[PDB]
């Protein structure tokens, strides 16, 4: 190390820090830890991933970090491409932690074209590969690796010569295509002979892989055909497409297909494949026949929705379109959104579109979105209601003597009657939110799949001993919070749950002072009356009243002791809870306003 | 390559198998494996290449050769590789030191 | 409220005027990298047809207001922005007025000729941004723009940030004609509104999008490669199969001359035969998303489900498909260059039933895939939510003669008036192919 990084070069700060240590501790917390030049992301996503490591590899973890170093696109790195799970995290969780809001605060048709272009000239293919030679896997010593290269020299090398007019023809002059390959290779790529030392079939591939006879050892589909899924199944849609021109393919392509023997990750390329294999009719109509036969993966289904996907995008374009136009309409019109799609159905409805209804259709098209009155028909004139607010609902519900009151009981603000209709019974393994109002909670301990409000509620009442002992359990705490998220119960915005056991982190053991503390209390006063966003004034009112818990758990433990301290946190306490309603009310229902 | 080398050896299925052969001048292709042989091979270092061959055309005496050489480095089979590369760049090469650090490296 | 501000700034110094003019210099001085349209916008005008009042005066008084400007940064440094963007904004005008060269063919480029307006395209370095956007903060240092990065044009075909720029043209547009900025100020409002509505922190629709039509730079959609057409494009394109479509064209005129009435029974009751539901084809095929195949619907429909109800609020007029705009991927419609906001109910001939406009369009838009009934929801939510302000939303609108306020108070009244809940809006009155 010493021998070149004594160079010194360029940049020096990030790297220097990251040098510095390993041999011994770390240090740089008021850097490395928090406002470095940040090292933490630019371009590529290696740099998110070395960077927790100085967070894990001591340092105080983030010490109290306070400020940042800035981010915008950094932010999109560390969020969206880094996600490297495994061990890497520790003081590096927290530092994410430590950076929520202000991460959230900064917040085919070329196939087309190809589709009803010249299909004499596969520029297409072309372009798809000189982009991923171009980028690719970027070194994992794999056999992925190896034939990449192996094939590249085969395209340009034998182009860039003996084709001579056409080379790599489609841009091979307008866009100075295959350059870069060139660029790459230009080499006396062994004899397409040479092809038998690719592995490849050197004999099957394209020439065996018949497109009927793989229709026929398809004919399994009956389940037992599923051990390669997604695999061995697009894989073989591939090879019965290269059996299907493996005459009508351009020069040396045996060589390409036949090594490409046991070769994947071509799905993207896998829509060029069949769209110009034979082209001109396709008489077996083999993805019509099989028009919803094969059940053995829904990945299959998914391939099979983009086959058929592409059908259509290529008649649009008004061509031919034997297998199109030969193809089916009925299950076409009615399955793939069993699962879903955003187009089985919604497509569906438009060649589709006459006077027909079907209950199953119907609940489709107004159980996606629809804007709440999807085809609000009828109803109203003979027999209403039964229609999704609970108010009434629960007037004829127990006029004749309870989820569906439940819930909509809880969004009446009556927390005090929901807590008691279905204090048990069955569907609430949480029950959680109303002791968390309340602050109660009694429920021995059902931390089994705890989140949210629930998780900060069940962490919050299980504080042991009392005051003093402040970081010790509030370190738990946390760590808690980010483990709990990990069985996915709170996610899509699932970090914003760390910000309530964080104020707690920053404001609960506070020894300074006691007596005015305003080290984390001026702080927190600020960011309320700025906590505007809140997703909405329903976790508002679940996910406070955890922390409001915790405020008052740890003085019930023992206020006493606090004596100084208690006197002031408590006049901290109330005024801020003063300074909340003031500022707040306007929020919500004055249901809350008026309750608390 | 091998049951050339066998010759004589190579006395019963190895002769039957020329029938296996593809009759389509499949040799003027086909026969580069025993040049193949002979880039990646010695003993005789005669017979496999050239003689019935030819053509090096510059290009077929190149293309034939990452198959040729790609495998007659291979052919070695041994991995001692330090100290002998520290002893080649006795040829001098600043990064001579290198190979000298290859070789002050443990096996 | 800045082209208000331009607005009313007067001849009355002696009160008012006096800090109004305060604020305008303020703001020129220290952000003038985001303002310059009306004092162009006036002046366009005026030099080239002023046989009346006022104006005149206006126009000598911004002069002596820019002229100060200029020289007043400390000297005359101001203009190095300042007048630079005042000069090439001019010369953009004079060059746009000269075009209508008729010609014939669709082309007749090579880039700028003699303009310098690509030959000097990295000439004025940072080319002010003429509409685009750029903001920091609530004000602060937001200066900071692509311009530098625009200074590029493009020969006989750029985009600041290399990213995609069109421009509108037709064989010329003369800056000075420059009218209906009102619409545009709705537009704004439209966007105000919807935000001024907290909940849009989750909500949608309000859109807007501007140009530079204060020297009636419209922006071209396109480059955006968002779909984006006009609608009466795709309209006359498609129209072809089925029936004819000339029949109902031509029923539009004949049913229609009358020195009184009766139109319906010549036209409106004959061209109603033979419907069956139909188009599909752009709709369907231009954005296979699956997953997006829906959500550009959705998208679009909320934005079309809202347009319904502020297009539907003033009375705006002309429209008549040809103003308004398609587009796909997601696409949110908008009108284009609209006058006479008032009902004319009959402009000239054809005895306009003044509607909210749908001409079959919408029919089959959302007919075809997500049939119909729904777009009620958020129709009855865009209207409703006006009256939790009320009157927030009417004072501004009160700002943005009997005629003006009835048709304003009639806003009021159809923002409230009594029996709301769900309601309802509305034979037909022909020539702008009123059947698609």
């Amino acid at each position: 190390i010493k021998l070149l990084e004594h160079r010194d070069l360029i940049k020096i700060k990030t790297w220097k820090y990251c040098l510095d240590a390993i041999f011994g501790n770390i240090v740089q917390d008021d850097i490395y830890e928090n406002t470095e030049l940040l090292d933490a992301s630019d371009c590529g996503v290696d740099d998110v991933v070395l960077v927790s490591l100085l967070f894990s590899y001591a340092r105080r973890p983030v010490a109290s970090k306070i400020g940042c170093s800035l981010s915008k696109a950094a932010a999109i790195n560390i969020l969206k491409h880094h996600v490297p799970k495994e061990y890497l995290s520790k003081n590096f969780k927290l530092w994410f932690a430590a950076l929520s809001r202000r991460i959230l605060q900064q917040e085919h048709l070329k196939n087309f074209e190809m589709v009803f272009r010249h299909p004499e000239q596969p520029h297409m293919i072309y372009q798809r590969i000189s982009t991923f030679n171009k980028e690719a896997e970027l070194y994992d010593s794999t056999e992925v690796f190896f034939i990449s290269e192996c094939i590249l020299t085969y395209l340009v090398g034998y182009s860039i010569g003996n084709s001579e007019s056409e080379f790599c023809f489609r841009d091979n002059i307008m866009n100075e295509n295959k350059d870069k390959v060139a660029p790459l290779d230009k080499d006396v790529l062994n004899a397409i002979y040479p092809l038998a030392n690719n592995f490849g079939m050197e004999s099957f591939i394209c020439d065996t892989y018949l497109s009927v006879n793989e229709p026929y050892n398809c004919w399994l589909s009956k389940f037992a055909r599923s051990l390669i899924h997604q695999i061995s199944f697009n894989i073989p849609p591939i090879v019965c497409l290269y059996p299907l021109c493996k005459g009508s393919t351009a020069f040396c392509e045996l060589v390409l297909t036949d090594l490409f023997f046991l070769s994947t990750t071509y799905d993207p390329k896998s829509c060029l494949n069949w769209s110009n294999r034979i082209f001109t009719q396709i008489a077996m109509l083999l993805h019509v026949k099989d028009s919803e036969i094969k059940l053995k993966m829904l990945f299959n289904v998914i391939k099979m929705i983009r086959m058929g996907s592409r059908c259509k995008e290529r008649n649009c374009l008004r061509i031919y379109s034997s297998l199109d136009l030969q193809e089916i309409c009925q299950i076409s019109l009615k399955i793939k959104e069993f699962k879903f799609g955003y187009l089985l159905f919604e497509e569906m409805n438009m060649p589709n579109i006459r006077e027909m209804n079907i209950n199953t259709l119907q609940k489709i098209y107004e159980c996606i979105n629809d804007g709440d009155f999807l085809a609000g028909l009828p109803v109203p004139h003979s027999i209403e209601g039964v229609l999704n607010r609970f108010l009434f609902n629960n007037a004829d519900f127990d006029a004749n003597y309870k989820e569906s009151l439940i819930k909509a009981t809880e969004d009446s603000g009556f927390y005090g009657l929901t807590s008691l209709l279905e204090s048990r019974l069955s569907g609430s393994s949480d029950v959680y939110k109303w002791n968390l109002e309340l602050g109660d909670w009694k429920l021995l301990t059902p931390k089994v799949v705890d989140s949210k409000a629930k998780g900060l509620y069940y962490a919050i009442k299980n504080l042991p001993q009392d005051v003093g002992f402040a970081e010790k359990s509030l370190e738990k705490s946390l760590l808690t919070i980010f483990d709990s998220r990990q069985h996915f119960i709170s996610q899509t915005e699932w970090m914003d749950t760390l910000n309530a056991i964080i104020e707690f982190i920053k404001i609960a053991a506070i020894p300074q002072d006691v007596t005015s503390f305003p080290q984390t209390l001026m702080s927190i006063m600020k960011a309320d009356k700025e906590r505007l966003n809140t997703i909405d004034f329903y976790d508002h009112k679940t996910t406070l009243k955890s922390r409001h818990t915790l405020m008052n758990v740890l003085s019930r433990n023992s206020l006493d002791e606090n004596v100084k301290c208690s006197k002031y946190l408590r006049l901290g306490s109330i005024i801020q809870l003063a300074n909340y309603v003031q500022l707040a009310i306007a929020n919500g229902a004055p249901q809350d306003a008026l309750r608390n | 390559y091998f049951s050339q080398g066998f010759n004589q050896k190579w006395i019963l299925d190895m002769l039957h198998a020329i029938t296996g052969n593809g009759d389509a001048y499949l040799v003027d292709n086909s026969y580069y494996l025993c040049i193949p042989l002979a880039f990646i091979s010695g003993g005789v270092n005669e017979l496999i290449f050239d003689i019935l061959p030819q053509i090096s055309g510059k290009t077929t005496v190149k293309y034939h050769k990452k198959y040729r050489l790609l495998m007659l480095k291979w052919i070695i089979r041994f991995t001692l590789t330090e100290l002998r590369s520290t002893v080649e760049k006795l040829f001098p090469t600043s990064y001579l030191s290198p190979y000298l650090f290859e070789n002050s490296s443990v096996s | 409220w800045v082209n208000q501000i331009a607005s009313k700034i007067s001849m009355e110094e002696n009160e008012f005027q006096k800090p109004l003019q305060l604020t305008m210099k303020r703001l020129l001085y220290k952000l003038p990298y985001d303002s310059l349209y009306s004092v162009m916008s006036i002046l366009l005008y005026e030099k080239q047809s002023n046989k009346d009042t006022n104006i005149s005066q206006k126009i000598q008084a911004v002069k002596k207001i820019l002229l100060e400007l200029q020289g007043y940064d400390r000297g005359a440094f101001a203009k190095k922005y300042l007048l630079p963007v005042q000069e090439f904004c001019e010369m953009s005008v004079e060059l746009a007025n000269l075009k209508f060269v008729q010609n014939t063919k669709t082309l007749r480029l090579a880039n700028l000729k003699i303009g310098q307006y690509w030959l000097k395209q990295l000439n004025m370095e940072k080319l002010p941004l003429p509409t685009s956007n750029f903001t920091v903060k609530s004000s602060a240092d937001g200066r900071k723009a692509r311009p530098y990065i625009v200074s590029v044009n493009e020969t006989v075909g750029f985009n600041i940030s290399d990213g995609t720029t069109q421009k509108a043209l037709m064989k010329g547009s003369n800056d000075d004609l420059r009218q209906d900025a009102i619409m545009e100020q709705v537009f704004q409002q439209v966007n105000k509104v919807l935000q001024n509505d907290k909940v849009l922190r989750n909500l949608d629709l309000g859109i807007r999008t501007y140009k530079v039509v204060p020297l009636g730079p419209k922006a071209g959609i396109i480059e955006f490669v968002a779909n984006s057409t006009s609608l009466h494009q795709i309209l006359s394109k498609l129209h072809t199969n089925d029936k004819i479509t000339f029949d109902q064209a031509r029923k539009g005129m004949k049913a229609v001359q009358t020195k009184s009435n009766e139109e319906r029974l010549k036209a409106y009751l004959k061209i109603t035969n033979e419907i069956k539901p139909q188009l599909r084809n752009f709709f369907f095929d231009s954005f296979p998303d699956p997953l997006d195949w829906f959500e550009a619907k959705k998208t679009y429909t909320k934005g079309v489900a809202a347009s319904s109800i502020v297009g539907y609020i003033l009375g705006l007029g002309d429209r008549h498909l040809n103003n308004i705009l398609l587009d796909c991927s997601t696409g949110e419609p908008i009108h284009i260059d609209l006058g006479i906001a008032f009902d004319q109910g009959k402009l000239l001939p054809i005895p306009e039933l003044v509607p909210f406009r749908l001409t079959r369009d919408i029919v089959d838009g959302f007919g075809v895939t997500g049939v119909d009934g729904l777009f009620r929801r958020s129709c009855e939510r865009v209207y409703a939510v006006l009256r939790k302000d009320y009157v927030k939303v009417m004072c501004v609108l009160n700002i943005l003669n009997q005629e003006s306020y009835r048709a304003l108070k009639g806003v009021e009244e159809k923002l409230m008036g009594n029996g709301l809940s769900v309601e309802s809006s509305v034979v037909i009155y022909m020539g702008w192919s009123p059947f698609y």
